[PDB]
RNA sequence: CAGCGAAGGAUUUGGUGGAUUACUAGCUAAUAGCAAUCUA
């Protein structure tokens, strides 16, 4: 019933399913709040796709991530993808387009990373 | 013609003295367009 | 910058109608598609209408004092345009299918067979202003019981000669006072009746039906009462009758039947004097010059026009175009011609100016997917379904080299190498790239690492590096030269169809399948900045189909982009009818143009009637390498928007004392520099043509050393654009000269401003100065032969 | 004057978000405490090869920086600092660690000397990094060398290099760590006080290079 | 004042203004004519499509119109005339000074009656010719005999008579003998309409009390009377398909219908026109049908009609109601505001004083729709305020159309009077939108704005603060607090980078919009009322209070051109699609163009309404101008799309008056200059052989050039004539025995190239004279004249290497500068 | 519940009318007739 939608991070073996709806404004990762994600000197990692766009894009919406797989960085890294292209997400379904792609333009100016994996590797030379 | 006329998207149209040769490139004006190596 | 308009229609030299030559017959009125071009043949150069009909036009005519046009298209929505202005005057609607509309030869009426009615109207002025109903019905005449097929005024515009598909034909004076010397009908055909003329005297009727016969009806006694005298057949078994026309001047009957064989008499002898054969598609137009010296001939199915002058034994032009099938285009090294390749399995190279074909190549046996110039337009290569890459001299006009696999793949898209070595080619059913040089023929290397097909490739200008795109979402950049090997994949969002390279090589852009334009960095392969293109698109509602225009994902992206020359503006076109174009550092759509309105293509309205088709894309888009236009390959031929600085007041840093009034005081005082700069301040191209040539020889140095740096690119543009044509030879260079030497180190670090107003000025040094240079260098060479050497005996 | 209002309601989230945490949407610093704005390399020829001009919120860009030839030239010199402070067989692969105590080290170069620390950093880079060589010009192996210049991204290599291993070794068996080396390494470099390994073999290079120039 | 850029087309938006229209019939199927102030407009009764538009402006307005089979009687001022196809055919001229007020056509007369009760009877010259044209005689209804003649009529087998309707009494004149035939007796109220029933000699009388009069013209009695109490009747018409029944048309708007078989009233329709403006001014049924063709002063035509009776055996007593049927209608007040939807100029937005939007048509005038207001959801689901009775929007001060995004989401964006909220709307559905932007500084909207990216609408207060919000979803984005008084203009670039604002405090803000930064400020000399930005050459004109314009661009932020002219408050301004002129308009009834390259005032129409809004069409098509009075929009033409004006300033270097500059033959006489024609020519003689494969006056004029020594009018006859006749001429040169022929040319030749003009072909004749006969010059090398002729050649054309040398540089140069 | 909230609100549906191409009028045996009728 309510808008909601759901996204996918990804590092090496690590996986996080981030559901974006409306709501008062709370990010929980793994049903604990966001602000408990260790390793704790990554937890501005997860941080950034907050900080990079302000925190008023999130006054409105509440995240919840749940993250399966991987270890501490890649946990971290799947985390901030599913939070970032989970807003962007959102930001293109039920907010504007405009909104939609200035929040691609931050994200791919700090890293698209945060919204594209490296996925398929080695090089055979 | 009529094979890939069907195994396609996109729309494919399908004496005298002379049948006034419509269709002939080469022609700036040039004659002896050959090369000197082939002459 | 972003202002283009409608300027030309290259390709498709005919499509369906009527031929029309001028009063002086100079240029020809072809009706293509919804549009009208008219190519002046003396002068050797071409336009194409703007104004744009709903449907394919069936019926031309324009006046012989050459001030007005009528076209009519195919169910008789009339457009009347303004033939000297350009502009279009009125839009009436006829409520149905009209087969011929002739202006008098006194140009104070016009008549048309709508339907079964002959409805003459009388012209309105071309100076009187636009009203809300210009023109004012004179008659109509009801006589024929099946639809008119044709109309011929008499010399005097006294008398007007209709035809039917009843098989009569009839005559009737304009005025009601003559309507007793006008009263006749004339049967005894078996068959349709093509047409019915008067001989010059306009004592004698000639009429000349489908089947064959020609008639010649005159007023004798067997009272008098217009017996037929004798009865000429034709003869041609199983073709049949297309097109009949009649130069009462010179006697002159031409003929055009459903075999392409045409035949022309001189008629009331019945005398053969030619017959010739356009081809084996039926002649669906014939027309005369006023002195009946040209024939002009269109057929409508392969798309071509015949001009042909039948005493000299021997075609004006020969002119066929390519309808709904043209699969990729290519600007000469310089903006002088375009050359086409199309689904036929041709190639043909179209002068821009003059809007003509110049050579056409047949040696591809499929459909010629891809064209690339390379060696400063001495060299070409295409690339086809048939398996081949082959490369052509433009010069012998010869396919030296031909690069086939080992695999047994159709090529969908080709790269050259700058220095050209190298050619490079990519496959939609292979995922492989394949590597010849261009030296000897072999395959120099297969790259592979791709794991979608090939669907784009494109060799860096500067630092040649080859950058590929595939539909595995992935752009990828090879360093082949120099024992790199190397290999950089850089993904994206979606399957990519068509990458384009800057000019300089930094960056490449490219369009992918969500709709959006992308811009990476090559070095480092990070995205610099992207457009999200696909809701300024226009994707209209196909006829077939049963699914909204809104909910269609059928054309919502673009398979064609293409960098502008400075690298700041993007142009782009897909299976839509709109291309936009884009500047990439602000990311915004400059503008949007709808490449067709015609309805008689499918993907045009987005809303359909409540009351296959060819549908309209567009398949190459590439930006001119000297002046500021764009070449569009859509399906009704080769679109060409260029702006131009006649219209469009569009000042640079002008203040209240900058002022036409202020420029001419400042060259009457003759400071020159001040008044040159005044007028590039106004950016007005007669004040800057004004200053131009009131600045003597004295004092050009003087005046190009001392142009201020920000005014360096147009007064170098508006050389090379003015140049083209312009008669002042040794001016002109004297100005390329002074300019050349004064700040030619500024041109050279800033290569990418003037990279479309160099280019520009050496199209006017190779291509007019140089062949006067060659002339009077033979002259001088055959003149000290002439008087040096002995000639005895 | 002229003012701007483009929030219009105070932002406040479900989750409680740290004061410091949400003052980090104005201005990104190195964990939270480092600015990265009026840092400049004041030495010319190693800008663009030393990298402050993107700032970051931890040494821990897992971006790919080896695969093609200069493209390290704009890693983040504090991530390149602590890759190279990542390197024997006993502390392979401890990016964490090696982070830790990168943040360890620019604390206390911030409490001993009081100004920036990524400043300290850049200023001992450019301040280490050796500007003349030389090859061992070979005739076969004739044993006399040639001094050659050294191109940018080869001094900063040589600079980290030298700078972390001078720290390793200056902590081999001391009371003092590798955090406390590092800092007394990197503040004496900053200022070039030829009490570092670092710029002592600096010297060593130069001066050998224009012994045999 | 006639003008010399646009000449006046049409008025659109106008269907009736109260005048009594006329239906006439061909064949079968009806037509409708309508007075619109001075033209007629005729309408197809089947599906009220516009046919016909009288041709020309009459001198007055338009008083009262007929129409028999094909032809169309309208009487203005003095006159009457006769049209047809809307060109006019005849104009009758009355021998009176009085205006003709009503009239009636029967037989062979035309009877018009003047405002002195005279009326003027007109007869054909021989029955078989169309319309009425001599004059007959002339009768007179004197104060003994009736009042004032409230209607002219003819009632049906009444041999050359003519009942006159006079407000108290009803005469019958015999039209061929000038008699009175029958006065009757009076009526005890003043007499108002008539209207003769399909009942054989009866006619239907109303009165300013309410009753309707069935009189008998024969008996002299009335047969019934109908009273419709305190209700002024304006209009009567019957039923003629087999239901007798009568619709009287009341002057508060009413219709209401009668049967006159069983005296009921069947139905009554309330409110079908307003009251204000005239009620219910023409009802009429369609005769032999059941549907009946209303219009009133409220600029509406409508049409009602009656379904079969919905029981299967009464019928007759069980009468459906009259429903409704197609209609046209435009604005019932003058427009307000104006603007085009769409760069075609195909449909125009148009809001009036009556509180409505509609979208008007150029093209074709059944297109044009009233845009909807029904009001969509709210966005969360709850309740959305405003009355119960609702009502239309409070009237439209400004709007901004930007149709980049349309379809996809809200597309106008309009500010109405005196509430602080701007709606949206739109297009392409027709309707209104969902959002409906906030100031939030409790100040009324001033101006609007939206970008052309289609993302952004701006808002700007009367407290001077300028909004940006989302078109899409309808949220505030930015707001800038420049101004402190009102801002009346805002507007953007066309690449979303620098926003432009201008308040009535006379200070132009120049901010950019990527970075919310200001970029300056500049404060001119006057309250700024009005902005206009010329978007692609990126100057915006401002109508400051000092009565001028003051012109200035954005890029640079001078003030670049100050027109100076107008005499009274500006109301509207426009730039031209090319950015070349502006046309304002002003409260002095002027309308300017201003020429801002040479900027002077170009042309001035002194027009007798004032015109309160001009808007160019976004191609160079058409001007619109809006008017005080006047329901419709004014549109003119610029001829010069068609031709050039002069950019010459009026009161009260032709080329460069006329924008062009011929360019001049050869600049210096040392300098060599290609001829003036195509550039081909040379290659067409050079290989005109190869190109074929592939596919005397000349004499004497020599020869006398050869006596005079000056071959001027030999090479203008070579520079004039053809490929063909100049290789046919040089191909025939008498080469044979003393070779006069060949230097003769050879001199000319000399003569030609040191004039240093059409120099290619020269050199091409040249090269064409050794190729034809240059063998013979080998030949006899020696020859003196032959030798001579040569030498010289060659001592002009020596001095040719300047070419070369000079193109050597630029290719060399330019090949170096463009690589390395 | 709070909130929104003018003599009510929401959802669904049948019918008709106007647009969905750019407005020069109906009929016929048509230089004119008819349209009340073509026929003596």
């Amino acid at each position: 019933a309510v808008p909601s939608v759901q996204t996918f991070g990804k590092k090496k073996s690590a996986t996080a399913v981030a559901h974006v709806k409306a709501g008062k404004g709370l990010i929980k990762v793994n049903g604990s709040p966001i602000t408990l994600v260790e390793p704790e000197i990554l937890r501005f990692k997860v941080y950034e796709p907050l900080l990079l766009v302000g925190l008023d894009k999130f006054s409105n919406i509440d995240i919840r991530v749940r993250v399966t797989g991987g270890g501490h960085v890649s946990q971290v890294y799947a985390i901030r993808q599913a939070i970032a292209k989970g807003l962007v997400a959102y930001h293109q379904k039920y907010v504007d387009e405009q909104s939609k792609n200035e929040l691609k333009k931050a994200f791919t100016s700090y890293d698209r990373t945060l919204l594209i994996a490296d996925s398929r590797r080695p090089e055979p030379k | 013609y009529k094979l890939d006329v069907l195994s396609s998207v996109h729309f494919v149209p399908k004496t005298p003295t002379i049948s006034m040769e419509d269709a002939q490139p080469l022609y700036m004006s040039n004659a002896s367009s050959l090369a000197p190596q082939e002459i | 910058k972003s202002d283009f308009k409608f300027s030309n229609l290259l390709g498709t030299v005919y499509r369906q109608g009527n031929i029309t030559f001028s009063d002086d017959g100079k240029q020809l009125l072809s009706p293509v598609g919804n549009r009208v071009s008219v190519f002046d043949l003396i002068n050797n150069k071409s336009f194409t209408f703007e104004y744009e009909h709903r449907k394919n036009i069936a019926a031309i005519d324009l006046n012989k004092q050459g001030t007005l046009l009528i076209s009519i298209d195919e169910d008789g929505r009339a457009i009347l345009v303004n033939f000297k202005a350009r502009n279009v005057l009125h839009h009436f609607n006829f409520k149905e299918k009209c087969s011929a509309v002739k202006f008098s030869p006194d140009g104070r009426l016009f008549a048309l067979a709508s339907g079964r009615f002959l409805q003459i109207w009388k012209t309105p002025d071309v100076n009187k202003d636009r009203q809300f109903a210009p023109f004012v019905r004179h008659r109509v005449h009801a006589g024929h019981f099946q639809d008119i097929t044709s109309l011929t005024w008499s010399q005097d515009s006294r008398f007007i000669l209709t035809t039917s598909k009843d098989l009569s034909a009839k005559i009737w004076s304009v005025d009601s006072e003559e309507k007793n010397l006008a009263a006749t009908t004339f049967n005894g055909h078996r068959d349709y009746v093509m047409g019915a003329f008067f001989s010059h005297d306009q004592e004698k009727i000639y009429t000349v039906s489908k089947d064959g016969a020609v008639f010649v009806w005159e007023f004798t006694k067997r009272k008098y009462s217009w017996r037929i005298t004798k009865k000429h057949f034709f003869y041609a078994n199983q073709a049949k009758v297309k097109c009949v026309t009649f130069h009462p001047a010179t006697r002159l009957l031409a003929v055009g039947f459903t075999s392409g064989e045409f035949r022309l008499y001189d008629l009331p002898d019945f005398t053969l004097i030619q017959q010739l054969s356009m081809g084996q598609n039926p002649v669906n137009t014939v027309s005369v010059n006023q002195t009946g010296e040209w024939l002009a001939f269109g057929s409508s199915k392969l798309g071509q026009l015949l001009v042909y002058e039948w005493q000299s034994e021997s075609y004006i032009l020969k002119q066929q175009g390519h309808f709904d099938s043209t699969n990729s285009l290519a600007y000469s090294p310089d903006g002088s011609r375009v050359v086409t390749a199309s689904e036929d399995g041709k190639i043909k190279v179209w002068d821009i100016t003059s809007g003509f074909c110049l050579a056409t190549f047949e040696e591809h046996t499929s459909s010629v997917t891809a064209v690339q110039f390379a060696k400063r337009g001495q060299v070409m290569f295409s690339s086809s379904l048939d398996g081949t890459v082959r490369a052509w001299d433009l010069i012998r006009y010869r396919n030296f080299r031909t690069f086939t696999g080992t695999e047994r793949i159709q090529f969908n898209c080709l790269a050259v190498d700058p220095s050209g070595e190298v050619v490079c080619a990519g496959s939609l059913d292979n995922f492989d790239i394949h590597v010849w040089s261009v030296q000897t023929g072999q395959l120099l290397d297969a790259l592979s690492g791709h794991e979608g097909p090939v669907s784009c490739l494109s060799f860096s200008q500067e630092n040649s590096v080859l950058a590929s795109a595939s539909w595995d979402k992935t752009i990828r950049i090879w360093s082949i030269f120099g024992r790199s090997q190397q290999v950089e994949p850089i993904e994206v969002y979606s399957d990519v169809l068509a990458l384009s390279m800057r000019p300089d090589g930094k960056e490449v852009a490219v369009s992918t399948l969500k709709g959006q334009i992308s811009i990476f960095n090559i070095e480092d392969a990070k995205q610099v900045g992207n457009i999200d293109c696909r809701k300024d698109i226009i994707s209209g509602r196909f006829n077939q189909d049963r699914f909204t225009a809104k909910n269609s994902e059928r054309s919502k992206f673009f398979t064609t982009i293409h960098y502008s020359f400075d690298g700041m503006a993007i142009v782009a076109g897909g299976n839509n009818n709109s291309i936009c174009l884009y500047d990439v550092p602000n990311e915004v759509l400059l503008k949007r143009f709808i490449v067709s309105r015609n309805m008689a293509l499918n993907g045009t309205l987005e809303f359909l009637n409540s009351k296959m088709r060819p549908e309209v894309r567009v398949t190459s888009v590439q930006f001119s390498p000297t002046a500021n236009a764009f070449a569009a390959a859509s399906t009704e031929g080769l679109l060409i928007y260029s702006t131009n600085d006649t219209i469009l007041f569009d000042p640079f840093d002008l203040d209240v004392d900058v002022t036409p009034h202020s420029t001419v005081e400042a060259l009457r005082e003759k400071q020159f520099l001040n008044a040159l700069v005044m007028a590039f301040r106004l950016n007005e191209e007669y004040l800057i043509n004004k200053v131009y040539e009131a600045i003597p020889i004295k004092e050009i140095p003087l005046v190009a050393s001392n142009i201020p740096a920000i005014y360096l690119p147009r007064i170098l543009k508006f050389i090379g654009d003015f140049a083209i044509e312009s008669q002042h030879i040794e001016f002109n260079l004297i100005w390329i000269k002074a300019l050349l030497s004064a700040s030619g180190g500024y041109i050279n670090e800033h290569k990418y401003l003037f990279s479309t107003a160099m280019r520009s000025i050496q199209r006017f040094i190779v291509r007019v100065a140089k062949e006067v240079v060659n002339t009077t260098t033979d002259n001088k060479y055959t003149y000290r032969f002439l008087v040096s050497t002995d000639g005895s005996m | 004057d002229f003012e701007v209002v483009e929030e219009f309601t105070p932002v406040v989230l479900a989750t409680p978000i740290p004061e410091e945490v949400q003052q980090a949407q104005t201005e990104i610093k190195l964990f939270n405490k480092w600015s990265f704005e009026e840092v400049e390399v004041k030495d010319a020829s190693l800008v663009d090869y030393v990298q402050v001009r993107q700032p970051i919120f931890v040494a821990h860009t897992a971006g790919r920086y080896a695969n093609k030839r200069f493209r390290k030239a704009q890693c983040p010199i504090i991530e390149r600092l602590t890759n190279s402070l990542m390197m024997n067989g006993r502390n392979n692969g401890k990016k964490l660690k090696a982070v830790r105590i990168i943040k360890h080290t620019l604390d206390i170069i911030n409490v001993l000397t009081d100004q920036n620390p990524i400043q300290v950093v850049v200023d001992a880079i450019t301040n280490t990094g050796p500007r003349e060589d030389t090859t061992r010009v070979g005739g076969g192996g004739a044993a006399r060398r040639q001094a050659v210049d050294v191109s940018p991204l080869r001094r900063v290599n040589q600079a980290i290099a030298l700078l972390t291993i001078g720290a390793r070794e200056a902590a081999f068996r001391n009371i003092k760590t590798i955090a406390e080396t590092l800092a007394e390494e990197l503040i004496n470099a900053a200022k070039g006080s030829s009490t570092s390994y670092a710029i002592k073999k600096k010297d060593e290079l130069e001066r050998v290079a224009k012994s045999n120039r | 004042k006639n003008s010399k850029i646009f000449s006046p087309f049409r008025i659109i938006g106008n269907v009736s203004n109260g005048v009594p229209f006329a239906t006439g019939t061909l064949g079968s199927t009806f037509y409708i004519v309508t007075c619109v102030g001075k033209t007629f407009q005729i309408y197809d009764a089947n599906t009220l499509h516009l046919l016909f538009v009288s041709e020309k402006e009459t001198p007055s307005s338009i008083v009262a119109l007929s129409a028999h089979f094909h032809y169309v009687y309208a009487a203005y001022e003095n006159k009457v005339g006769i049209y047809k196809r809307g060109i006019e055919e005849h104009l009758l001229e009355l021998e009176t000074d009085a205006n003709v007020e009503h009239l009636c056509i029967f037989g062979d007369y035309l009877c018009a009656s003047t405002d002195d009760n005279s009326i003027f009877i007109y007869k054909k010259s021989d029955p078989q010719d169309k319309y009425p044209s001599e004059f007959y005689t002339k009768l007179t209804v004197t104060e003994i005999q009736g009042g004032e003649i409230v209607s002219l009529q003819h009632l049906a087998t009444y041999l050359n008579k003519l009942t006159v309707v006079t407000k108290s009494n009803v005469l019958l004149f015999n039209v061929r003998t000038g008699k009175l035939v029958f006065t009757s007796n009076e009526f005890p109220d003043q007499i108002t309409t008539a209207e003769p029933a399909p009942v054989l000699d009866i006619i239907a009388l109303g009165t300013v009390t309410g009753e309707v009069i069935m009189f008998n013209m024969r008996k002299g009695k009335r047969i019934r009377t109908i009273k419709i109490p305190q209700s002024r009747i304006s209009s009567l018409s019957f039923r003629t398909d087999g239901s007798s029944h009568l619709s009287v048309g009341t002057s508060s708007g009413d219709l209401i219908f009668y049967d006159l078989d069983r005296r009921s009233r069947i139905h009554v329709l309330k409110n079908i026109h307003r009251e204000s403006y005239g009620g219910v001014t023409q009802a009429t049924f369609l005769n032999g049908q059941p549907i009946i063709v209303t219009s009133g002063g409220d600029n509406s035509l409508k049409e009602y009609v009656f379904d079969p009776s919905l029981s299967q055996g009464s019928g007759d007593v069980v009468v459906q109601p009259p429903r409704y049927l197609r209609s046209r209608g435009g604005h019932s007040q003058p427009p307000s505001y104006i603007a085009f939807a769409d760069s075609q100029s195909h449909f125009m937005l148009s809001a009036s004083k009556d509180r409505s939007l509609w979208s008007f048509s150029l093209r074709k005038d059944a297109q044009s729709q009233e845009m909807s207001q029904r009001l969509h959801k709210k966005q969360d689901g709850g309740r959305v305020g405003g009355s119960t009775i609702k009502s239309k929007f409070p009237e439209i001060v400004a709007l901004a159309i930007e149709n980049a995004r349309i379809g996809e989401w809200e597309n106008i964006i309009t500010a109405h009077k005196d509430e602080k909220f701007a709606r949206t709307w739109d297009m392409r559905n027709k309707r209104v939108g969902r959002w409906t932007f906030d100031t939030t500084d409790d100040g009324f909207v001033k101006s609007v704005a939206m970008s052309q990216c289609g993302n952004f609408g701006f808002i700007g207060s009367s407290n001077g603060s300028i909004t940006i919000y989302n078109m899409q979803s309808g949220i505030l984005r930015k707001k800038y607090k420049l101004h402190k008084r009102a801002v009346t203009g805002i507007s953007l670039d066309g690449m979303n980078r620098k926003m432009v604002s201008c308040g009535l405090d006379g200070i132009v803000g120049f901010y950019d919009f990527n970075k919310s930064t200001l970029l300056g400020k500049l404060k001119l000399d006057a309250p700024i009322t009005a902005m206009v930005y010329h978007r692609s050459s990126d100057l915006f004109a401002l109508a400051l209070d000092d009565l001028s314009i003051v012109v200035i661009d954005a890029v640079t932020q001078r003030v670049v051109r100050q027109l100076w002219g107008h005499s009274n408050r500006i109301t509207a301004f426009d730039f031209s699609p090319e950015g070349r002129w502006i046309v304002s308009a002003s409260l002095d009834s002027t309308i300017r163009t201003w020429d801002l390259p040479t900027g002077g005032c170009i042309d001035g129409i002194i027009v007798d309404n004032v015109a309160t809004n001009v808007k160019f069409s976004p191609n160079g098509d058409l001007l619109a101008t809006t008017h005080v009075t006047g329901n419709g929009i004014c549109i003119w033409t610029n001829r010069a799309q068609f031709k050039t004006v002069s950019t010459r300033t009026i009161d009260e270097l032709n080329d460069i008056d006329f924008n062009t500059y011929t360019s001049l033959e050869q600049i210096d006489k040392e300098l060599l200059t290609l001829s003036i024609g195509p550039r081909s020519k040379m290659n067409t003689l050079l290989h005109l052989d190869v190109i074929r494969k592939r596919s005397s006056h000349f004499t004497k004029q020599l020869r006398e050039g050869s006596q005079s020594k000056d071959y001027s009018s030999l090479l203008a006859t070579l520079i004039n004539f053809s490929p063909a006749a100049v290789d046919l001429e040089i191909r025939s040169l008498n080469s044979f025995e003393p070779f006069d022929e060949i230097v003769w040319f050879i001199d000319a030749l000399t003569q030609g190239l040191k004039s240093n003009k059409n120099f290619e072909l020269y050199e091409t004749f040249m090269s064409l004279l050794f190729k034809a006969h240059g063998d013979v010059i080998h030949a006899n090398n020696k020859n003196q004249d032959i030798a001579s002729a040569l030498q010289n050649w060659e001592d002009v054309h020596k001095k040719e290497d300047r070419l070369d040398d000079l193109v050597k540089f630029c290719m060399g140069v330019a090949a170096f500068v463009t690589t390395a």
